């Protein structure tokens, strides 16, 4: 009342549920002006709207089509492998930091999407380096960000009172755990344009550039349990599984190999074209 | 192995007229026009016309309008050439082109003389 | 449209990297052919589009040109006739001649 | 009655005559954080029309042979205006933005750009050429201001995905023959709600020429490209002295 | 205790398998979700947005490869010449290897429905012409003359105002899918030859450039689907990352 | 009454049934998923909204 200023756009798309595809019904011949449906203007950023009944005559169809099989929960639901250790490491324990962008095969699913907020699976199969298998104890400590890493077989941070461990054998099947969602973040995300302090960045520092903090999930270390010095040799693989995905704003794909773990560089000699090249334009 | 071959030469009274004809062999005759090219005996070339054989279109210079005539027999394969009002100025050598872009194959060429 | 080639009679010796121009007067796109004649005979087709050659041609012939101005160059010579231009892009045209020494 | 549009904020205003649609990104309005997405426990403060206006940037040259050009969102507008002052004794901040790319020329000149929004933004370097080594690439290169760097491989975007398949992020065109300016408004994306303005950059945008300009000779050569930004709907909280980077 | 039997596929471990396991922490809370814009729910509305097609694909354009995604037009000389040739298959190694669509369609065995090819004109506004633009199904190769391809699936385009156009490449199978098409017995699931054609010429006035680019886009219709989700051929690691 | 909703899938569901055996919400599996699709919002994002038969540059 005193002051008329201070007293003071929609929701542009509805979410629908589409089971199988889109039947075709039929159409035939329209001799006519006015109406145009296959011409379209690219410059608007949209996509053409045309559809087959009205660029030819079509013939009805019912189709049943499912499309259940690219749903994003069916898609990821499957295992790959994210890293190998080694232990030839060579008085017992070995100290890997969690870092799951090390093999190219995961790596290049999980990267279409920018965030990705998920549930992981985690499996450990472990053998001899020639694939045999001996019976012999071990344990997995997952420490988190902060807490003391071990630093030898028989540290005193094996004793584990609040920090999860696994102990299993060799001889056993491997062994499956389930990991929530940790991030202190509302989702992931695989790509972090920033630097992650403040101050001023000089050469030296410029390793820090995309180091994104809500993605260190600390170390994850192993030892063989016994105090003396085991005579084997052990190799284990990490499979991780995906569950209860939400993934948000997609991007390109990748065309050129990885490097790194850590950024995206590429090998600026070898530009390797997205398309397999031919002779001539006219003959295919 | 194309082949484009003229008649022999001719001498004609000056009010008169002739016929110059060019026989194409070794290829398909229509979907390929052909060109006539006259050169004055002393100095270069000049474009008369061309013709189509596959309907009968034909495309002349602006000077030699209303001086020659194009035909063509498309079962013999033979193009013809009909010169008429023949003057003194008219003595040349004709030739026998045909691409309907740069001219690829010649003819042998006719020199007609009037006197 | 007229094609000019302003030069006539040159003097040429066995081997001594002739080149020939000609000029147009309304931006033909190079749609040129070069077109040698003998003495007595019809007339060869040595060049296409003013940068390709055809089939049995020696490559001592090479052609270009920029914007208006044209070019012919012969590298070793003997080889010696009449040259003549050629522009098809609205009427075919003829140029002058060239006769060499 | 399609082309014609207006577009009036602030105190500003821009008018064109040549125009294609307005592009909504990822169909979504730029709006305030509701309480329920909120983590802070101060109040923020919202000046309405010191800070939501058209900010327009230097002017390029499109050459015969140009790269392509890139900018980084809000490095730009960190220096310009009462926004590039709040920016600065803030902590967090929070806004959309709404971007317009002027280039015109005559109907004798040919040519066709793409404008492009790209979120997360990361470069990377071309290892040395030979692969071996990883350098990273420098500060000014990664937040260039508002003049903004180019291209130097633009096939792969320097960073290793191709310019082909770049049309699945929000985009328009700017063809010569059919319109001379390109709008899009895209809302704020980021995993938490509020974030600091000098260290993380949350979109950057692109424009790459992918059918050169050409003309006929004697024509105008001097073929100039703007952009024009303004902050939708900017809030700040956490007030201290001013750091600037 | 209650009597049991163990039935083969004991100890096992089947990557794509489903099931409860053990957890770490007992009384975890994850941090709430925030509404960022952009969700998507499956990857059939990834597969709809148009992506550029790389038709002029040659072994001259490996150096400067910028020069792969615009092929010209121009001023002809003689009436009925073809400008570019191209398979409509996006499995096979071709053009359709740079859209998002021949990505995607890697990951899965076999794809169904209809496909759209948008053309863009990117000439002067002086500038005018008229092109035709077929579709042949299987049984022939590159058909030979104008008069031969205009008996298939065709559309006529002229430059306009509107500078656009849309062919759809029509759903015309013997099987309800379709495999990815290949040299060998695999040619049995090829898809047709997409061929554009010169209507009537390019004509230009005095004072505008005679030779004007064309943009080819592609996405997929409606009744698009893909099942039997497989591994991909794109990516290769020889040595180890870092 | 229930036994400790913590998932990483709780506002926006895939479907209701799974299986569980412990009392953590994240280590049940993972069902089958829903048919839901928002095809708009990527394909024709645009202020005036255009028609298929109507030229779109009128
Ligand atoms: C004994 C159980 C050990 C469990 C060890 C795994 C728990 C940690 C799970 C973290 C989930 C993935 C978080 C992000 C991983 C990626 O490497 C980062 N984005 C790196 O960019």
């Amino acid at each position: 009342d005193p002051i008329a200023d201070m007293i003071d756009n929609r929701s542009l798309t509805a979410l629908q549920v589409l089971p199988t595809a889109a039947n075709t019904e039929a159409s035939s011949h329209r001799l006519g002006t006015g109406v145009v449906p296959a011409l379209q203007a690219a410059e608007t950023g949209a996509s053409s709207n045309a559809s087959d009944k009205n660029l030819i005559e079509t013939r009805c169809v019912l189709n049943h089509h499912s499309t259940q099989e690219t749903a994003i929960g069916n898609f990821f639901s499957r295992a790959g492998l994210v890293s190998i250790i080694t232990m030839p490491n060579t008085d017992g324990y070995v100290n890997w930091d969690i870092d799951l962008m090390g093999y190219a095969q995961l790596r290049r699913k999980c990267e279409l999407f920018t965030y990705m907020r998920f549930d992981a699976e985690f499996t450990f199969v472990v053998a001899k380096p020639n694939g045999v298998l001996v019976p012999q104890l071990l344990q997995y400590m997952y420490v988190p960000p902060g807490a003391p890493k071990p630093t030898s077989r028989d540290s005193f941070a094996w004793q584990t009172a609040t920090n999860p461990s696994v102990f299993v054998k060799m001889t056993d099947p491997p062994a499956q755990v389930s990991v929530p969602f940790m991030s202190p973040a509302s989702a992931y995300q695989w790509f972090y344009d920033g630097y992650p302090t403040f101050g001023e960045h000089l050469q030296a520092n410029d390793l820090d550039y995309g180091q994104c903090p809500n993605n260190m999930m600390g170390t994850f270390s192993i030892r063989t349990v016994g105090t003396e010095k085991s005579p084997h040799s052990i190799t284990l693989r990490v499979y991780m599984r995906i569950k209860h995905v939400r993934a948000w704003i997609p991007r390109p794909l990748r065309n050129q190999p990885y490097l790194f773990k850590t950024n995206p560089n590429y090998k600026g000699n070898d530009i390797k074209c997205t398309s397999t090249s031919r002779d001539k334009i006219t003959t295919l | 192995q194309v082949q484009l071959q003229q008649s022999g030469p001719e001498l004609v009274k000056p009010g008169a007229s002739v016929k110059i004809s060019c026989k194409a062999s070794g290829y398909e005759f229509s979907r390929s026009w052909m060109n006539w090219v006259k050169q004055r005996p002393g100095q270069g070339l000049e474009w008369i016309g061309r013709i189509y054989p596959g309907d009968g279109d034909t495309n002349y210079n602006g000077k030699f309008r209303d001086k020659a005539t194009l035909t063509a027999d498309k079962s013999s394969s033979t193009a013809y050439m009909q010169l008429s009002r023949l003057t003194s100025v008219d003595s040349a050598v004709y030739f026998c082109a045909r691409r309907r872009g740069y001219f690829d194959v010649w003819g042998a060429g006719t020199t007609v003389t009037v006197s | 449209i007229q094609m000019t080639q302003s030069s006539s009679y040159l003097s040429v010796s066995l081997g001594g990297r002739v080149t020939i121009t000609c000029k147009a007067s309304d931006h033909i796109n190079n749609w040129l052919a070069w077109y040698q004649q003998k003495p007595g005979n019809a007339p060869r087709l040595l060049i296409s589009g003013a940068t390709s050659l055809e089939t049995g041609i020696p490559s001592r012939f090479s052609g270009s040109g920029s914007g208006k101005d044209y070019t012919l160059s012969i590298t070793s010579l003997q080889d010696v006739g009449t040259y003549y231009c050629q522009q098809y892009w609205s009427t075919p045209t003829f140029g002058g001649g060239t006769k060499l020494e | 009655s399609d082309r014609v549009a207006q577009l009036t904020i602030g105190n500003s205003t821009i008018t064109t005559q040549e125009a294609a649609n307005i592009v909504i990104a990822y169909g979504e309005w730029p709006e305030y954080c509701p309480d329920t997405d909120a983590t802070a426990v101060d109040k923020p403060t919202r000046p309405d029309v010191s800070v939501n206006r058209f900010f327009t940037l230097d002017t390029k040259s499109w050459a015969k042979d140009s790269k392509g050009w890139y900018w980084k969102f809000p490095d730009v507008l960190t220096e310009v205006g009462v926004f590039g002052q709040n920016a600065q004794f803030h902590y967090l901040y929070r806004s959309g933005f709404c971007v317009h790319v002027q280039c015109n020329a005559s109907k004798f000149h040919q040519g066709a750009l793409l404008v492009a929004v790209l979120p997360e933004y990361v470069l990377g370097t071309i290892a040395g050429g030979t692969g071996n080594e990883n350098s990273h690439p420098p500060y000014a290169t990664t937040q260039p201001g508002q003049v903004g760097a180019v291209l130097t491989h633009p096939y792969v975007l320097d960073a290793g995905i191709p310019l082909s398949q770049l049309t699945v992020c929000p985009h328009q065109w700017i063809n010569l023959r059919t319109n001379n300016c390109a709008t899009i408004i895209v809302p704020y994306m980021n995993t938490v709600p509020f974030d600091s303005a000098l260290n993380h950059c949350n979109f950057g945008l692109l424009v790459i020429p992918v059918v050169p300009l050409d003309f006929n000779a004697g024509a105008t050569s001097e073929i100039p490209i703007t952009v024009t930004i303004a902050p939708m709907c900017a809030e700040f909280a956490g007030l201290r002295q001013a750091v600037k980077q | 205790g209650i009597p049991t039997e163990l039935k083969p596929g004991t100890n096992q471990f089947l990557t794509t398998d489903d099931g409860v396991s053990a957890p770490i922490l007992p009384g975890f809370h994850p941090t709430p979700p925030i509404h960022i814009p952009g969700e998507v729910h499956n990857l059939l509305e990834i597969c709809r947005v148009e992506t550029i097609l790389e038709v002029n694909n040659l072994k001259t354009n490996e150096t400067t490869p910028m020069q792969r995604l615009c092929f010209p037009v121009s001023v002809q000389s003689k009436t009925g010449e073809l400008c570019a040739a191209f398979r409509a298959d996006p499995g096979r190694d071709g053009p359709w290897q740079s859209t998002i669509l021949g990505q995607l369609c890697r990951y899965y065995t076999q794809w169904s429905g209809s496909l759209e090819v948008t053309f863009m004109f990117a000439g002067s506004f002086m500038a005018t012409g008229k092109m035709l633009i077929a579709y042949t199904p299987p049984g022939g190769n590159v058909p030979a003359d104008r008069i031969t391809a205009m008996l298939g699936t065709h559309v006529i385009w002229d430059f306009g105002l509107q500078s656009s156009v849309t062919l759809v490449v029509p759903w015309i199978s013997n099987t309800h899918y379709r495999a990815h098409a290949r040299a060998g017995y695999f040619d049995y699931y090829t898809t047709g030859i997409i061929t554009i054609w010169y209507q009537t010429n390019y004509v230009v006035p005095i004072g505008a450039p005679t030779t004007a680019y064309i943009v080819a886009l592609a996405a997929a219709q409606d009744n698009f689907t893909m099942k039997l989700c497989k591994d991909t051929e794109d990516i290769e690691q020889t040595a180890n990352i870092q | 009454s229930h036994e400790n909703s913590n998932s990483a899938s709780e506002g926006s569901t895939i479907n209701y049934t799974t299986i569980n055996y412990y009392k953590d919400a994240y280590a049940a599996s993972a069902g089958r998923q829903d048919m839901s699709q928002d095809p708009k919002k990527f394909t024709d994002p645009v202020m005036d909204v255009i028609h298929e038969m109507a030229p779109p540059l009128k």
